[PDB]
C-alpha cells in the first residue's frame, strides 16, 4: 500500500453577469409607462372631434 | 339634395370610425400597460436568477477550496502513518 | 503525525423563487391575447365606415 | 362649386386615411400577438430556469452533507489506526 | 477500527435548455422592428391626408 | 349656409382627429420598438444564464467524479494500511 493520490482541480468560476439586461428592461418598462400616459391625452383629444351636426 | 345627403353620410362616418378608433387606441394602450408591467417582471425575475446562480457559483468555489485542504490533510496523515508503519 | 481536521461548512441554500413572475407573465400574455380578439373587431368596424358618395 | 368640389377632397382624405388607419392597427395587432406569444415563451422559460437552479441547489446540499459524513468516517478511522500506532 | 464506509452518489445532470426560447424572442424582435418600418410610412401616408380648404 | 358651416366644423374635426392619430401612432410604435429592444435583451440574458447553468452543473458533475475517486484511493489506502496492523 502507499499514500493515496489525491487530486481536486482549480475551479474556474465564470460570474453570470446580468447588470445591463437588467438596467435595459427598467428603462423599457420606464418608457412604455411614459408612453401610456402620452397616448391617454391623445386618445381624448380624438375622442373631442366627434361631431354634432345639424341640417 | 346630394350635398347634404353625402354630409350626413360622411359625418356619420367619421363619427362611427373616431369612435373606434377611440376605442382601438383605448385597447393598445392597455396592451403597452400590460407590457411595461411584463418588462418589470422579467427585470425581477433576472435579478433573482443573477442572486441565485451566482450564489451557487461562490458556493462551488468555497467547497472545492474546502475539499482541496481536507484531502491535503488526509494526505498529509496517511504519510505519516505509512512512515510508522515502515519504522515498525 | 495526528489525526487530519477535516471541516465541511455548512451549506445554506438559497431557493430560486420565480412563481409570481411566471405567473405575472402568463397573466399578460393572456390579457395581450384577448386584446387581440377585440382589437380585430373595432379594426373591421373602422374599416366599415368607408365612403362611397356620387356627384 | 366650391362645396362639392370640398366634399369630394375630404372624402377622398377621410377614405385614404381610414384605410391606412385600418393598415396600421393591423401591423399594431401583429406586434401585440408577437408580445402575447414572447411573454409566454418567456414565462416557459423562467419556469426551465427555476427548476434546473433549484436541482444544482438541492445537488449542493445534498453533496455537502454526503461529504461531511464520508470526512467523519474517514477521521473515526484514521483516530482508530493512530491508536493502534500508539499501543504498539 | 476499520476501514470507512465512503459513498459519493451518483450525479444526474439536467440541462437547461433554452435554445427554442432564445430563437423565439429573436424571432419576435425582428417581427416587431420589421413592424415599425411598415407602421411608418403607414403613418406618413395618414399625415398626408389633412385637407386644405377654402370657403 | 348649414352646408358650408358644417363642411368648416367637419374639416377642422377631420384635421386635428388626424393630427392626433398621427401623434397616437408614433407613440405606439416607439412603443414597439421599445418592446422589440426589450425582447432583443431578455434573449441575451437566457443565452447566458444558460451558459453559466450548464456550466455549473458541468462542474458538479465532475467534482463528484472526482471526489469518487479520491474516496476509492482513501478507501484503498486505509484497507493497506489495517491489513498491515493486522500482520503486525
Amino acid at each position: 500500500g502507499g499514500v493515496p493520490d489525491l487530486v481536486v482541480e482549480q475551479y474556474n468560476q465564470t460570474i453570470l453577469n446580468l447588470t445591463s439586461e437588467i438596467s435595459t428592461l427598467e428603462n423599457k418598462s420606464a418608457e412604455l409607462n411614459y408612453t401610456v400616459q402620452k397616448l391617454q391625452t391623445l386618445i381624448d383629444n380624438i375622442n373631442s372631434t366627434l361631431v354634432d351636426l345639424k341640417w | 339634395d346630394v350635398l347634404q345627403e353625402n354630409q350626413k353620410i360622411l359625418a356619420a362616418s367619421f363619427n362611427k370610425a373616431m369612435t373606434n378608433i377611440v376605442d382601438a387606441f383605448t385597447g393598445v394602450n392597455d396592451a403597452i400597460t400590460q407590457t411595461s408591467q411584463a418588462l418589470q417582471t422579467v427585470a425581477t425575475a433576472l435579478n433573482k436568477i443573477q442572486d441565485v446562480v451566482n450564489q451557487q457559483g461562490n458556493s462551488l468555489n468555497h467547497l472545492t477550496s474546502q475539499l482541496r485542504q481536507n484531502f491535503q490533510a488526509i494526505s498529509s496523515s496517511i504519510q505519516a502513518i505509512y512512515d510508522r508503519l515502515d519504522t515498525i
